[PDB]
């Protein structure tokens, strides 16, 4: 009962069993640690980033080491459109002998696979299950040397100061212009050096990369300045990927548009573009000041920052010390860039597909888009909950205000109202009116007049369609048009390969859109509106409201203030967080919905189906979900089983923990607390069983605990039960 | 130092301790003609004929880049001005 | 198909990654 | 100024005095992040020792060879992978035991390129001048080593002439 | 980078003189028991106790593999594999073109007769309080003190002469897995190599 | 245990100590209110953290505010 | 389909319905703040807000007809908006 919360004093002398589920859920928040520093706590921080690299790249060896092992990669390189990918294969002793003969493939029972590594590793040039076995030793290396290097930076002589984690200009440089720019300078040198030749059937591996070279004329354009001899020659129409067949020689070309053949984009495009961005960055990490006397100070050009008639207030004065002090603030930033940066991966992945014959692995599609459109609403929910942390715990209104008038930040507080009043007045405004159009929709085509529908086509994206070059709205625009200047400025640089992917029906690069894309980009619209406005009620109240003006005197996570003042049920900002979890949840539903929707229907062909039931809410109900959902349900029936039975199990797996969820989020604690008390009773008064007595007191979840715990049930089920029918109904509809 | 502001214009540090000594008779005029080099540099490379990839003209991109940079000289140039410079 | 010499000593050098990861771990304090 | 290699830049602070071969050389500034110079100064004389040896090795190879076939390869490169992976895993192990021991010591001591190494003695009986002068034989040689072990790999990879 | 320093000074690292001297054998055990402790206090790790009981395990083992050469030389050791049937899929290994290959019977039984000889060690764990020599270390009883370089020369049946006995079978079955890991044999063509003939027979 | 504060706006009107079904709180004199009384918080030992102090508080924002600390089997309200 | 770009060619699909809308709940909307500020001013307040007062009720409803011509003369004079009576939390 003592000794295992051993960073908090106060859980470790709790006689309950709360003492145990509290000591989980406080172990990685070391600001509220016992007998902490600020050293301790960026050392601490620095050593567990380092050890959470190293499990990233041993997740990454694992991956390579299992499709090396168990995989079908070489197979898959010679019919990449036929054969299957295999992920691992299986080993479960409860397997009968059908399910044994269903997932059966080849040697053993395993499964495929849907993360598009196979796709991934070929087109970055391997070609051998020794490749990939390279690929996992060397990452197994890296893992070491990350946790190596995590365990020294907690040794007395190397552990850093304050002032080097603090040292904003020098991260930055070093980040900006080594990371990026340096990273992605040696990712052209590999995608020329090897990528390049291996789809052109040359093979370039360790041992003869110093003797082939990448370009026939071998860097003497580059010195020369005759950098156009590296565009010349490129990849033929007719070129087979992987082998010399209508190759070229070219290095750095643009074409825009996709490989003819794997319909994906130009390995030359892509070091093209790794190119340009490592310089860009390089020259970008320049920019801030270091011992060399030139460069910027980010403080003073925060602190000049401030409109001269004066709207903004004082302007950024307290910002650099608000946020080089606060470890809430950066997460926050981080967390919301990196969760729009996953949007981006997964918008641009889909309509831009950059592996090769990963436009025709339709699972695989569909399972990448959804996993990373999920991570980008968990990035961005985390990033508004920190930046409400940093609000209760980080923020300083002395920083942030001088002589009364208060700084950018500290003004957001000021038309706080006016902030939540505005959201919600959006929010109730598109609700009100997308359920109002859905429901019209419905209910007029129930009554069998569907020529009464409200239906709006979307102008304004389609003209932004026809501004990208799509001609297939008439509207005869920018790149639509050929005599427009933005036409005639690229005629010769990159509009034939865009023009001819763009204005291609088997794409999905600007799918042809609609009055169903309209309404459910309104859906998408009010779901984020909404996720907006919960996080950012929570974050501009999480100091203080009406109801509560010392709310910061709670902390981010508390149950309540009582039933006094009316009743303050879910009145912290970690609350606001734990509803907002719902939205988010919901939004990203509504927006992998609509994709995987739209996406089987161009896949099988009926787009006229979507086109027409996606106005109205049966028709979703109807078309996506009950239709889509029979060869899901039937991974096993009374008659036998198929290989897609692990997904149906899956699907009323998550159907189960969501509603575990509905029992820990309705029935709350107090009715849960008595039952254990009388459970308690009955051990204590039987015989048998007195010899045995718990050294932790059986209390019942604590209320903010029960509301954790209620949200993972309704998140696990919810994303298992997700994956399940995305993945079961798309290899059971497309073959 | 003290780069934070609240009159008509900013204190000439924030220029740096390049830009802080150059007179706005010099700056001005240095960021029209900055300007109008980079504007007509972006109009040889493109619009007037069109790109190519025999025809990159480094003088024309290096040239075009004055375009962005003119922005920053003729702030700097007011910025001087007003500050009695 | 990789040989049992290749899996083996995958299998030695994830074990000396994994006394490593004890070592920070136990580093990092109980 | 202080800088002797650089007569005209001033060195950096940790530069000065003892720790025998400070010449000053630190433009960079390096010296200026690590806490002090026994870590970088243990590195500096394994990377010294270690590239002495391949210096003397690269030469022996090449003209020496063991009586066995399979150590009858001249280019040093070569024999990288025409020797069997045996020996070469036995090499590594041996220093592998040699550098555990050498890991516990060096983070913590006052003197981590003091592993207690003389077992003909020839530091015994010597003055501090003396060691010092020897202290200041050795770095050179290991600088001069190192530059050349890595010319020398440049070489035999970029012409194939393993020597000269 | 230079106006500021990147490591303060009171975090600086401090010599231990407490292992002056102390070749590294002490130095090792000192530190994995400072660093560890409480899987050191149970004898855990590179301690006497644990050295002892696996030298006894690796005696055993010798003769375990001694008896397994005899048995697959004597034509016992059954043929075939496991009934797939009897025994779940999960004795499937592979399925090449058709034909299920099962793990062998021959590894059945062996792993059997293993798990005789496990149970038995189980047993003794779980039976502290009736067995001469003990798992683990009790909370206050000390390791024995480590032999040494060269354990004393007491023949018969003494501590020091099962100390060696150990040493030398662990050392003996290090030393057979490096040769067939090196040659690439198997382990009991190895032992058969290093008995003459004499097993294989 | 739960931490008790209460502050000078206290008008010692009693309806806290009477609500608390512990006894935690207790009415003690005082000169900065016309009834010359103010509550006080000395046995927080007992405090379950039920927070009927501050809901019989007539003063704006309360006058008692009930802070929720470490738990005890006392504070845990555990009669076994 | 709806073309609701804000042409005047389809302007009765959405442009027309949109001013009808507007003009209608800016009616509702005037004559629900009119009364709500004049029974504001009267000894019981909430009383008049479940008991409606029927005369001022459709005195003030009948008089919504002006509504985009009230609305610019009361913001003219300020009578439109409140500027620092309105309460705000700590932060
Ligand atoms: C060149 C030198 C260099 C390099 C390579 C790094 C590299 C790194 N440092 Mg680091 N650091 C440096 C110098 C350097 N540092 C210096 C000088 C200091 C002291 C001032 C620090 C102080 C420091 C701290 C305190 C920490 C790090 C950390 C890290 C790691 C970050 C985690 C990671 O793996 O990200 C990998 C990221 C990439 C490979 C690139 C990400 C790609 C992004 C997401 C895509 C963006 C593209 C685009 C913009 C998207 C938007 C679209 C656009 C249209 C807008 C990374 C390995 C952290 C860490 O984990 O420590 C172990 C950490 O805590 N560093
Ligand atoms: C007035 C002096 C002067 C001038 C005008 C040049 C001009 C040139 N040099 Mg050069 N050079 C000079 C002095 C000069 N050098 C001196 C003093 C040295 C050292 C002694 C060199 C060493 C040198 C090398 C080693 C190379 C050049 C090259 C070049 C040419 C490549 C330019 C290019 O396309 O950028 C290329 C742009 C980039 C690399 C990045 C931007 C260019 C004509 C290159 C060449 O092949 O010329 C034909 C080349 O490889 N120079
Ligand atoms: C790199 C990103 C990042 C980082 C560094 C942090 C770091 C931190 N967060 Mg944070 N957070 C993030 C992302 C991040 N978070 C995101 C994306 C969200 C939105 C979901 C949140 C939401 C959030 C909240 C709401 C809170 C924090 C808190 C904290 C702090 C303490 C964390 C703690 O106690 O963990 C505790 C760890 C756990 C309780 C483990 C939970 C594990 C979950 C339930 C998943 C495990 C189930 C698993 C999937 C099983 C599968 C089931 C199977 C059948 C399939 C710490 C500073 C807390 C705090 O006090 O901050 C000051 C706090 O209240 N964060
Ligand atoms: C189908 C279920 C459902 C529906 C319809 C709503 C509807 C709404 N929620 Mg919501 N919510 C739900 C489930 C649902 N929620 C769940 C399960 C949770 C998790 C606890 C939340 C958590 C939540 C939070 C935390 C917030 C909302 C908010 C809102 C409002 C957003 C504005 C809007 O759309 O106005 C239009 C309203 C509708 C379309 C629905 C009512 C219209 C009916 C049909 C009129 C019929 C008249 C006869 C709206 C009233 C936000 C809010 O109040 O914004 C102002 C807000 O802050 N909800
Ligand atoms: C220590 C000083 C030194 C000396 C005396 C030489 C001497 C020589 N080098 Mg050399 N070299 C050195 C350092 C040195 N190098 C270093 C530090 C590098 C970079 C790591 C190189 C890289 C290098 C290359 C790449 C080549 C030589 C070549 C040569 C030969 C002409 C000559 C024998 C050339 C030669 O003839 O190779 C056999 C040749 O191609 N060297
Ligand atoms: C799984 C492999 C395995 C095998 C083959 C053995 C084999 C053996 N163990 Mg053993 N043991 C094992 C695992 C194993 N152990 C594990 C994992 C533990 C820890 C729980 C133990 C703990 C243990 C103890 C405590 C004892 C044994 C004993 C024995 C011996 C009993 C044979 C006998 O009666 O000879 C005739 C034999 C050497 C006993 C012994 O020393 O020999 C009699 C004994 O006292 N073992
Ligand atoms: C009739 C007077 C009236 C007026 C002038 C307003 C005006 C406003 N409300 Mg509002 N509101 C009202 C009644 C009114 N409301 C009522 C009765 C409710 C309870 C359902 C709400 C609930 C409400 C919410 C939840 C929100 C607003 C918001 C807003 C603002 C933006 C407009 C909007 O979203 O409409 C919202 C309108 C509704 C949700 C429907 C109102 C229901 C009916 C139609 C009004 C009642 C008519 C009344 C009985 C007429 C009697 C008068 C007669 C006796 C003479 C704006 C200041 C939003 C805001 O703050 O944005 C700045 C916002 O988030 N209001
Ligand atoms: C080996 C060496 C020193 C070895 C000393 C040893 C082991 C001493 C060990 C001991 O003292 C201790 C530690 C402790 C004592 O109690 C015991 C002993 C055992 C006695 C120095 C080499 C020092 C080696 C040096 C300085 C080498 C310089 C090389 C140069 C300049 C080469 C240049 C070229 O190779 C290139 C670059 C390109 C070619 O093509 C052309 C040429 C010209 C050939
Ligand atoms: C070689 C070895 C350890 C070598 C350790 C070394 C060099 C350590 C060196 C260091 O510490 C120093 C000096 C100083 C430190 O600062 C640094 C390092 C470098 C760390 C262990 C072998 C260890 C070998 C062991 C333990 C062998 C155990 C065998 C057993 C138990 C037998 C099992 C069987 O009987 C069964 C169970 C069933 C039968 O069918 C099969 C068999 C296999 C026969
Ligand atoms: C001790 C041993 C076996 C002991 C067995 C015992 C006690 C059995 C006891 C029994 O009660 C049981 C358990 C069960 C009963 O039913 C049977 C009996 C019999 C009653 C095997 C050692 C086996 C020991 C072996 C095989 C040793 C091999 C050593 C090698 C190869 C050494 C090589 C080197 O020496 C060189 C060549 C050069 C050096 O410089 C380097 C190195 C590498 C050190
Ligand atoms: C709470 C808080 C926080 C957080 C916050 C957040 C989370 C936010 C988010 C945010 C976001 C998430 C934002 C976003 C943004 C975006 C943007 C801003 C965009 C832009 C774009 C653009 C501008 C584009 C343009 C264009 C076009 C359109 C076309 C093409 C081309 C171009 C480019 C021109 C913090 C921590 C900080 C602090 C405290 C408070
Ligand atoms: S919680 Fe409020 S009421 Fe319950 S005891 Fe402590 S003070 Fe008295």
């Amino acid at each position: 009962v003592y000794k295992f919360p051993k960073f908090s004093k106060a859980l470790a002398e709790d006689p309950s069993t709360r003492r145990i589920w509290y000591g989980i859920a406080t172990a990685h928040d070391f600001e509220s640690h016992d007998a902490m520093t600020e050293s301790k706590l960026y050392q601490k921080i620095f050593a567990s980033h380092f050890g959470h690299i190293a499990i990233i790249f041993l997740w990454t060896a694992g991956n390579l080491f299992h499709v090396a092992w168990q995989g079908n990669f070489e197979a898959w390189i010679l019919n990449p459109l036929k054969v299957r990918p295999i992920a691992h294969a299986i080993w479960d002793p409860h397997f009968g002998q059908a399910a044994y003969k269903a997932f059966l493939k080849t040697s053993s029972p395993a499964n495929l696979a849907l993360s598009g590594v196979y796709e991934w590793w070929y087109t970055i040039g391997m070609r051998t299950n020794n490749d990939l076995y390279q690929g996992s030793f060397f990452l197994i290396l890296l893992s070491s040397l990350l946790l190596f290097a995590g365990w020294l930076h907690l040794q007395p002589s190397f552990r850093p100061s304050l002032d080097w984690f603090k040292a904003n200009e020098y991260r930055l440089n070093h980040h900006l212009s080594g990371l990026f720019g340096v990273s992605s300078l040696a990712w052209t040198g590999h995608l020329v050096h090897v990528a390049i030749p291996e789809s052109r059937g040359i093979h370039v591996g360790w041992d003869n990369f110093l003797t082939v070279l990448p370009h026939p004329e071998g860097l003497t354009p580059f010195f020369s300045g005759n950098w156009k001899a590296y565009a010349q020659n490129p990849d033929t129409a007719s070129h087979i990927f992987g082998s010399g067949e209508g190759s070229g020689t070219a290095i750095l070309t643009f074409l825009g548009g996709f490989h003819p053949q794997t319909k994906s984009l130009w390995l030359t495009d892509m070091a093209h573009h790794h190119l340009a961005i490592a310089v860009l960055f390089i020259v970008a990490g320049h920019m801030y000041r270091t011992n060399w006397l030139i460069g910027h100070q980010m403080k003073l050009i925060l602190e000049a920052h401030r409109p001269p008639g004066g709207r903004l207030g004082i302007g950024h004065i307290g910002l650099y010390e608000t946020i080089t002090n606060s470890l809430h603030f950066q997460l926050g930033l981080a967390l919301a860039a990196l969760g729009v940066a996953t949007s981006l991966t997964a918008q641009h992945m889909y309509a831009l597909p950059p592996y090769a014959f990963l436009a025709s692995n339709f699972p695989t599609q569909a399972a990448l888009y959804t996993h990373h459109q999920y991570i980008a609403g968990f990035l961005m929910v985390g990033a508004f909950a920190h930046g409400a942390i940093f609000f209760v715990r980080d923020y300083d209104p002395a920083v942030n205000t001088r002589n009364g008038e208060k700084n950018v930040l500290a003004r957001m507080l000021e038309h706080k109202e006016a902030i939540i009043s505005h959201l919600s007045w959006v929010s109730l405004f598109l609700g009100f009116h997308t359920l109002g159009i859905y429901v019209h929709n419905d209910v007029v085509v129930a009554f069998g007049q569907p020529e009464k529908q409200i239906l709006v086509e979307p102008l304004f994206a389609e003209w932004i369609q026809a501004a990208s070059g799509k001609t297939l709205y008439n509207f005869d625009l920018l790149l639509a048009s050929s005599n427009s200047p933005a036409s005639v400025a690229s005629s010769q640089l990159w509009l034939p390969g865009w023009l001819s992917a763009i204005n291609d029906g088997k794409n999905s690069l600007f799918l042809p859109i609609g009055p169903g894309d309209f309404l459910v980009h309104h859906a998408i619209a009010l779901g984020l509106h909404t996720t907006t406005l919960i996080l950012v009620k929570g974050a501009l109240d999480a100091r203080g409201s009406k109801l509560m003006p010392d709310k910061k005197d709670f902390g981010y996570s508390f149950p309540c203030d009582g039933p006094g003042r009316g009743g303050t049920c879910d009145i912290s900002a970690w609350d606001a967080f734990y509803l907002a979890m719902f939205w988010m949840l919901n939004t990203i539903g509504w927006v992998t919905f609509y994709w995987h929707w739209k996406h089987l229907t161009l896949w099988q062909g009926n787009q006229v189906q979507f086109n027409e039931s996606s106005n109205y809410i049966m028709g979703w109900l109807r078309d996506y979900l009950w239709l889509n959902s029979s060869p899901l349900i039937n991974g096993y029936n009374p008659f036998g089983m198929n290989s897609l039975s692990v997904w149906a199990w899956m699907f009323l797996f998550g159907h189960l923990v969501w509603a575990t969820g509905f029992m820990f989020l309705i029935s709350w604690r107090g009715y849960w607390q008595e039952l254990i008390e009388t459970i308690v009773w009955a051990h204590e008064r039987t015989p048998l069983a007195n010899l045995v007595r718990w050294k932790d007191k059986p209390v019942a979840l604590s209320i903010v605990q029960a509301r954790l715990v209620g949200l993972a049930h309704f998140t696990i089920g919810y994303v298992l039960t997700y994956a399940a029918f995305v993945i079961a109904s798309t290899i059971g509809k497309l073959g | 130092e003290s780069t934070y502001w609240e009159g008509k214009a900013p204190p000439s540090v924030v220029l740096g301790p390049f830009l802080s000594k150059i007179p706005s008779g010099v700056l001005g005029p240095a960021s029209l003609v900055a300007l109008i080099v980079g504007s007509y540099c972006t109009h040889e490379s493109n619009i007037f004929n069109t790109l190519t990839v025999d025809t990159i003209y480094p003088a024309y991109v290096l040239g075009s880049f004055l375009t962005p940079i003119s922005w920053g000289l003729h702030v700097a140039a007011w910025i001087q001005k007003m500050n009695k410079a | 198909m990789i040989y049992d010499s290749q899996v083996y000593i995958a299998l030695v050098i994830a074990v000396v990654a994994s006394v490593l990861a004890i070592r920070l771990g136990a580093t990092l304090y109980n | 100024a202080q800088s002797k290699a650089l007569p005209f830049l001033k060195a950096p602070a940790k530069l000065d005095g003892s720790l025998a071969g400070d010449f000053g050389f630190d433009p960079m500034g390096i010296s200026d992040q690590v806490a002090n110079l026994k870590y970088v100064r243990a590195a500096e004389l394994k990377h010294c020792r270690v590239a002495m040896l391949g210096f003397l090795g690269w030469v022996v190879q090449q003209y020496v060879h063991l009586p066995g076939e399979i150590y009858a390869e001249s280019n040093p490169l070569k024999a990288l992978t025409s020797v069997p992976l045996l020996s070469q895993i036995q090499i590594f192990l041996f220093i592998g035991a040699i550098e555990l021991a050498t890991l516990d010591q060096t983070y913590t001591a006052d003197k981590p390129w003091d592993l207690g190494f003389d077992p003909l003695n020839f530091s015994k009986g010597k003055s501090e001048q003396q060691m010092k002068d020897l202290e200041v034989k050795e770095l050179k040689n290991g600088r001069v080593a190192m530059i050349a072990i890595m010319g020398l790999i440049a070489q035999t990879l970029y012409t194939g002439v393993p020597l000269f | 980078g230079t106006p500021f320093d990147t490591v303060s000074k009171d975090e600086l690292a401090v010599e231990n003189k407490a292992m002056a001297g102390k070749s590294v054998f002490e130095r090792a055990m000192a530190d994995f028991n400072g660093r560890y402790p409480a899987v050191a206090a149970l004898g855990l790790g590179p301690s006497a106790k644990a050295e002892r009981w696996n030298g006894r395990h690796a005696m055993f083992g010798w003769i375990v593999l001694l008896a397994t050469g005899y048995a697959q030389a004597h034509g016992l050791l059954p043929e075939g594999g496991m009934d797939a049937k009897e025994w779940g899929t999960w004795v499937i290994v592979s399925t090449t073109n058709g034909e299920q290959v099962t793990i062998p019977a021959a590894r059945a039984a062996i792993a059997i007769g293993h798990l005789h000889f496990g149970a038995v060690g189980v047993f003794a764990a779980y039976s502290k309080n009736s067995v001469k020599d003990r798992l683990l270390l009790e909370p206050g009883e000390k390791d024995e003190a480590p032999a040494g370089l060269f354990p004393a020369l007491r023949p018969g049946l003494t501590k020091e002469a099962e100390m060696l006995n150990g040493r030398v079978a662990m050392l003996g079955l290090v030393a057979l897995v490096a040769v067939s890991a090196a040659t690439g044999q198997d382990i009991l063509s190895v032992i058969d190599q290093g008995l003459g003939g004499l097993l294989l027979k | 245990s739960h931490t008790v504060k209460i502050y000078d706006t206290c008008i010692g009107c009693t309806q806290c100590v009477r609500a608390c079904p512990t006894d935690v709180l207790e009415m003690v004199p005082w000169d900065g209110c016309k009834a010359g009384q103010i509550a006080s918080a000395p046995r927080t030992e007992d405090c379950v953290g039920c927070k009927r102090c501050e809901t019989a508080c007539p003063t704006d924002f309360l006058s008692v505010r009930v802070y929720l600390g470490g738990e005890t089997t006392r504070s845990l309200g555990l009669a076994y | 389909h709806l073309i609701t770009d804000g042409r005047w060619s389809h302007g009765s699909e959405f442009l027309l319905p949109s001013i009808l809308f507007l003009y209608i709940s800016g009616w509702i909307g005037w004559v629900g703040r009119k009364y709500i500020r004049t029974v504001g001013q009267t000894s019981n307040p909430t009383e008049k807000e479940i008991i409606i007062d029927v005369p001022l009720a459709i005195s003030i409803m009948t008089s919504g007809f002006l509504w985009p011509f009230a609305a610019w003369q009361e913001f003219l004079s300020g009578d439109l908006i409140a500027s620092d009576e309105t309460i705000t939390t700590s932060p």
